[PDB]
């Protein structure tokens, strides 16, 4: 099936690999070389996971967990049931995410639009590879990565953070959380603005960008503008993930002590380190 | 090579836009503020004008009163020593009344009284500002979406410092006013309730937080991707679908099998964001009042 | 248990909300069609929402969606396979026929009006007080195509008054007439403006506007589509 205005866009071209070989759709889905690659990587990984489910002894979604090689294995390979499948599944996951991005690039080329979406998606992928690849490799072992399990990965988040006390004190974690909070704030506002204009009070006429600018100008003394808010949401989101990746890439590597104590560089500053009074004096 | 539209290549300026009048009392509208060429590379360069009726003045006054109530106490903690003020800036904290005082106001000023005062100013500041988001919308004839979404944020806030402390029977439950302490209160709250990761509402709240970042990244990027077809003019694309809106929808249909409309995407947007603090507020409200330990609660339900 | 009631209830709500959200987003492009233009058999588990009517300002009327869907324009494409799911080949010149990445929608042939009933986009020369405030001014710079040949010169910037944002670069061709070029499809450089999407010989093909001091929604679509379409169809010159 097609959307009423879709056919004029389903033309040949845009593919990065294989010419018109895989240039076709399956229902609403565009295929392409990378659509096939993705399916491959995804099918395998799902299968390899169902297999790990058998070796673990469970078919329950809440229980199936796939752990990386124990620390003792370092960055080498480990037996399938002992961290191998994880290692293989991670390969598939990466292969499927990167393939999904590339498929996107092709969709962009066929549609004549910018590459912003896959570019954005790339940040998520990079966050993922920071947790399962870059940080582990920098730390010396795959055991530092998180396990693939609905609840078991939350365990890893908790233990990993408490390994440094209150993870709240990680300075980069603070910035990251800001962007996430600000992004959610911005999204709530952006959606409410456009909607409050497209859907005015009963019987009235749709408002306009002028009204939108007017509303925020009246409310807080500033309007970023329709091109601006979209530039902002993107910026906030990506910045949020960039700092997430950064807050962890530095943890267990350049800083491995209690994050709270990191803040001592500031308090110990010569010109006030020894002054009495206050909390730290 | 190709331009991305992240920063403007060239800025243009014209007369200060004074905005739509509609049913707004221009007497309360201030004058235009300066123009920021800095802001201009990213978004609109014009600052102001801002509206400030009575409610506005009220809110700004309470707001500052709140902040100053906390700040004076911060100075007092530094012994009025500028050097100590700056170095221990994140360590100062204005704590609530000890449990002993329940929900009374007996507590001494240096022991919860100031907290209650500051909290009072903030209560007025926030609620008055909320009424402000509603009225500014009404004066322009617009929907009340903003005021409704803002209510969801107000909900978490209200629950954290007023509704929960009350049901709990004491102001000691409330959040202290401090950078680091408010973080400590947060960690402690989780430890004390069996770890919020076990709280189904904390988990949903997280899905929406991550969801808001995923969706805004998607949306923002999409609009920028079709800004070459004027996609950023969302209201008119809603009223007369253009090739921008169609390519936007088709990028996602082809990618994930389904898509949005130029108006609908904003409904997805407003809810994704709004549900962060909605589920969150419930999650916290139930903590200590109905569930003491989420791990435990989880074992049974 | 109260918490158990709340979480159970929320999921009920969330499911109904997603339902609602999915239906709201079906106010355009639906019902689904077969490549031949007829209603597809399978429409999915989601029904069409009850119509809603937007009251447009300045007497421009209303917009009711969902509503009868029609391209209201010829689509110069043809099936390349005997079954559904394959690319439809351009029967003529895709750039000129306006299909593929060069597609345009049949939008209203009126201009967009700001909240005050005035034209939202206007050439800068006709916008009182408007002027370049930062960054290199493109006006006067020669316009180079992906084929590295000059195809004209920038004679003005078309501005979005309400947003105070540059939208188009009006470029003058050797024949003396001008064309509009989307700000986002151009690279303003110190000694020129570069256009990757188009080769010199393709600028004349860019659709033209009827009135010199205003462009219409329908005209903007044909201009943006045509230029973007160049990324794929110009290739042989780039
Ligand atoms: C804390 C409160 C947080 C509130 C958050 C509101 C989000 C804003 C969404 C929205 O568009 O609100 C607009 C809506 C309309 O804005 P307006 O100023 O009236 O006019 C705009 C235009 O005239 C008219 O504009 P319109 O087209 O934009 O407004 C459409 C809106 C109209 O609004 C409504 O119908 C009411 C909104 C209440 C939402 C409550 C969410 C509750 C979550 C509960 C979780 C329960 C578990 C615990 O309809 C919906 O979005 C329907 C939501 C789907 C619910 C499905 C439930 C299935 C249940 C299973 C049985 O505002 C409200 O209705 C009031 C909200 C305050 C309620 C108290
Ligand atoms: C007790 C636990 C510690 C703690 C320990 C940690 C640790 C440890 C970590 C964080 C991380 C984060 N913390 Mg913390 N954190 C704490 C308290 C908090 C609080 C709070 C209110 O208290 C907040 C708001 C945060 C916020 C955050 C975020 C900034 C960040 C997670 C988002 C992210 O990076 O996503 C990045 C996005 C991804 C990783 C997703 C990638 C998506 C992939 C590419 C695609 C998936 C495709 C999929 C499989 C297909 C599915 C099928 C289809 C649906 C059909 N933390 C406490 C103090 N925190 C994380 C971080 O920085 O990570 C980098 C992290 O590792
Ligand atoms: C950077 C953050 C930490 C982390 C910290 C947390 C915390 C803390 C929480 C979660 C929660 C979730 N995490 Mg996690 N999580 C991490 C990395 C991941 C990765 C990955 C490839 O990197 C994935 C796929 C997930 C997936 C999930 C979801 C199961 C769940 C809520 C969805 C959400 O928030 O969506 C945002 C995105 C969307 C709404 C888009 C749709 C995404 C769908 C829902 C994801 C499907 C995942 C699927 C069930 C399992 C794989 C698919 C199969 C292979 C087919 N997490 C890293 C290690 N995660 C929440 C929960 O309830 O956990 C039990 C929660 O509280
Ligand atoms: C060790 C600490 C615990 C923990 C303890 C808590 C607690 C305790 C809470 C959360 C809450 C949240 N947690 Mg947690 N959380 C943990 C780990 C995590 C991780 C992670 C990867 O590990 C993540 C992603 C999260 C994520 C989240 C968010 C989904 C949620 C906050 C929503 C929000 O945006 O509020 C942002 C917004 C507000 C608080 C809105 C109120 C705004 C007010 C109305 C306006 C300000 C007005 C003011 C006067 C203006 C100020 C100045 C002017 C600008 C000048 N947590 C660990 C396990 N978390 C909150 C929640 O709802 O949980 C269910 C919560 O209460
Ligand atoms: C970079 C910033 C933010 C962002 C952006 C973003 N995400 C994106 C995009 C963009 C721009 C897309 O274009 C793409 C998309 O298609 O949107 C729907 C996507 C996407 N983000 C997704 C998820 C996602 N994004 C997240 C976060 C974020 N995405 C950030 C906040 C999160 C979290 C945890 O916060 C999740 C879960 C996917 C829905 C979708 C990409 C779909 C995709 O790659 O499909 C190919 C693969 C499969 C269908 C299956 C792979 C199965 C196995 C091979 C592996 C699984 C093993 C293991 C790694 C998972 C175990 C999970 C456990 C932890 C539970
Ligand atoms: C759905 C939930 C999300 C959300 C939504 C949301 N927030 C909102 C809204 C909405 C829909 C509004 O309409 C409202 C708004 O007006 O936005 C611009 C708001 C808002 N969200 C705010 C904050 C906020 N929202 C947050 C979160 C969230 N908001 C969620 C993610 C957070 C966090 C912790 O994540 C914060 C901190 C406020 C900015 C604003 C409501 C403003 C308000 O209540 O003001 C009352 C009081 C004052 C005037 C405060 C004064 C304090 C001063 C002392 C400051 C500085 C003084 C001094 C510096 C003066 C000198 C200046 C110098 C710098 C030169
Ligand atoms: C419409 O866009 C926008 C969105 O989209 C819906 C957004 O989500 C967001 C995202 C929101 C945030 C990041 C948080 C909220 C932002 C703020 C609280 C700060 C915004 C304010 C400014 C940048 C400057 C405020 C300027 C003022 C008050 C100047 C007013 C001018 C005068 C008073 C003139 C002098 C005249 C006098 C004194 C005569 C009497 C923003 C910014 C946005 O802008
Ligand atoms: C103005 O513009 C815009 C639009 O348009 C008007 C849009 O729609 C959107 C898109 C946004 C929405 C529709 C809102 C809802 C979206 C979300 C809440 C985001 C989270 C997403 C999901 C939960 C869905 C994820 C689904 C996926 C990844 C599909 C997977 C499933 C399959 C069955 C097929 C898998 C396969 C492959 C590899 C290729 C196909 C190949 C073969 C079968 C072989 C945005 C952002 C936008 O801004
Ligand atoms: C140096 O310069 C001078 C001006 C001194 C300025 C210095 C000021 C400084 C440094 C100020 C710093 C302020 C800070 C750090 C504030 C931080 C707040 C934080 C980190 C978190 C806030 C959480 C607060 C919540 C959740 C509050 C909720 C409040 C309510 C729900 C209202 C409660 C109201 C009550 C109890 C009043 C009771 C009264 C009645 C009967 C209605
Ligand atoms: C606009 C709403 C769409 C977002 C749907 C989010 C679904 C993620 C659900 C994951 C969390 C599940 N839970 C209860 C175990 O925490
Ligand atoms: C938990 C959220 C994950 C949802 C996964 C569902 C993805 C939906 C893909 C649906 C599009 C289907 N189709 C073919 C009929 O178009
Ligand atoms: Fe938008």
């Amino acid at each position: 099936a097609l959307l009423s205005f879709e056919r004029k866009y389903r033309v040949p071209g845009g593919t990065l690999v294989g010419g018109n070989l895989f240039d076709f759709w399956v229902g609403p889905f565009y295929v392409g070389f990378f659509g096939v690659a993705t399916f491959f990587f995804a099918a395998l990984g799902i299968i390899l996971i169902a297999w790990s489910a058998v070796l673990q002894g469970t078919w329950n979604p809440q229980l199936i967990s796939v752990y990386p090689p124990a620390l003792e294995y370092g960055l080498g390979g480990a037996p399938l049931a002992k961290g191998g499948l994880w290692q293989i599944i991670t390969i598939c996951a990466t292969g499927a995410f990167v393939s999904w991005a590339l498929r996107e690039v092709e969709i962009c080329r066929k549609l004549g639009i910018g590459y912003h979406i896959p570019f954005a998606f790339a940040f998520a992928i990079l966050a993922y590879l920071t947790l399962v690849l870059f940080r582990p490799v920098m730390m010396g072992a795959w055991g530092y990565a998180f396990p693939y399990g609905i609840w078991t990965h939350l365990d890893w988040v908790s233990n990993t953070g408490y390994t440094y006390g209150n993870f709240h004190y990680n300075p980069a974690h603070m910035i990251a959380i800001s962007f996430f909070f600000t992004n959610a704030l911005a999204l709530a506002l952006h959606g409410a603005l456009v909607l409050s204009a497209a859907n005015p009070e009963k019987g009235k006429e749709m408002r306009t960008p002028d009204h939108e600018n007017t509303f925020f100008r009246d409310l807080v003394g500033y309007s970023i503008g329709t091109l601006g808010i979209h530039r902002l949401g993107l910026l906030l989101s990506l910045s949020a993930v960039f700092f997430s990746a950064l807050c962890m890439i530095i943890t267990g590597t350049i800083w491995f002590d209690q994050w709270v104590d990191w803040w001592q560089w500031w308090v110990k500053l010569p010109w006030w380190a020894n002054i009495p009074g206050g909390i730290n004096g | 090579a190709e331009y991305q539209n992240i920063f403007s290549q060239v800025q243009v300026r014209g007369p200060a836009d004074l905005g739509m009048t509609e049913d707004v009392n221009l007497a309360n509208r201030s004058g235009v503020g300066p123009f920021s060429t800095l802001l201009g590379w990213f978004g609109n360069a014009q600052l102001g004008p801002i509206y400030l009726g009575s409610l506005g003045v009220l809110s700004l006054f309470s707001g500052l009163m709140w902040f100053f109530t906390i700040g004076i106490w911060f100075w007092y903690q530094a012994g009025w020593n500028p050097a100590v003020f700056l170095r221990d800036l994140f360590f100062f904290s204005l704590e609530p009344p000890a449990p002993e005082y329940g929900l009374s106001f007996a507590a001494p000023l240096k022991e919860g009284g100031l907290w209650l005062i500051a909290s009072f100013f903030m209560f007025v500041a926030v609620w008055s500002w909320w009424g402000r988001t509603y009225l500014r919308a009404q004066a322009l004839g617009m929907g009340k979406h903003t005021a409704w979404a803002f209510l969801s944020a107000i909900w978490l806030w209200m629950v954290l410092g007023f509704i929960r402390p009350i049901l709990m029977g004491s102001w000691s439950e409330a959040v202290p006013y401090g950078i680091f302490s408010h973080l400590d209160w947060t960690n402690n709250f989780s430890l004390v309730h069996g770890n919020l990761f076990y709280n189904p509402f904390h988990g949903l709240s997280i899905a929406f937080l991550y969801g808001s970042a995923l969706l805004f990244a998607m949306h923002g990027a999409t609009i920028l991707a079709v800004s070459r077809f004027g996609g950023e003019r969302e209201l008119e694309q809603i009223a007369d679908r253009g090739t921008a809106a169609e390519r936007a929808a088709l990028f996602w249909r082809w990618t994930m099998g389904f898509n949005a409309t130029m108006e609908g995407i904003h409904r997805w947007a407003i809810w994704m964001a709004v549900l962060v603090t909605l589920t969150g507020g419930i999650g916290i409200l139930l903590s200590g009042t109905v569930v003491d330990n989420w791990y435990v609660w989880g074992q049974n339900h | 248990d109260l918490a158990s009631l709340a979480i159970y209830s929320f999921w009920i709500f969330l499911a109904g909300l997603i339902y609602y959200l999915q239906t709201e987003n079906m106010r355009e492009g639906y019902p689904l069609e077969n490549e031949d233009g007829t209603p597809a058999a399978n429409q999915g588990p989601f029904p069409l929402p009850k119509p809603k009517t937007f009251i447009l300002p300045h007497g421009r009327g209303t917009l009711t969606v969902p509503g009868p869907e029609s391209e209201d324009r010829p689509i110069a494409l043809a099936r390349t396979a005997v079954s559904e799911g394959f690319p439809h080949a351009p029967t003529g010149d895709p750039m000129k026929d306006g299909v593929g990445p060069a597609s345009w929608v049949a939008r209203r042939d009126l201009p967009e009006l700001d909240g005050h009933g005035h034209n939202k986009i206007k050439p800068m020369k006709a916008a009182a007080g408007f002027h370049v405030s930062a960054g290199k001014n493109p006006i006067g710079l020669p316009v180079r195509g992906c084929d590295l040949e000059i195809a004209g010169k920038v004679v003005d910037i078309w501005v979005d008054i309400p947003e105070q944002m540059a939208h188009f670069l009006e470029v003058e061709l050797k024949d003396g007439s001008t064309r509009l070029l989307p700000m986002q499809m151009v690279k303003v450089q110190s000694n020129r403006v570069h256009v990757n999407a188009l080769s010199s010989d393709l600028f004349a093909g860019i659709p033209t506007i009827k009135s010199p001091t205003e462009v219409t929604l329908l005209e903007e679509d044909k201009i943006c589509g045509y230029v973007a379409g160049g990324l794929m169809y110009a290739a042989p010159k780039r």
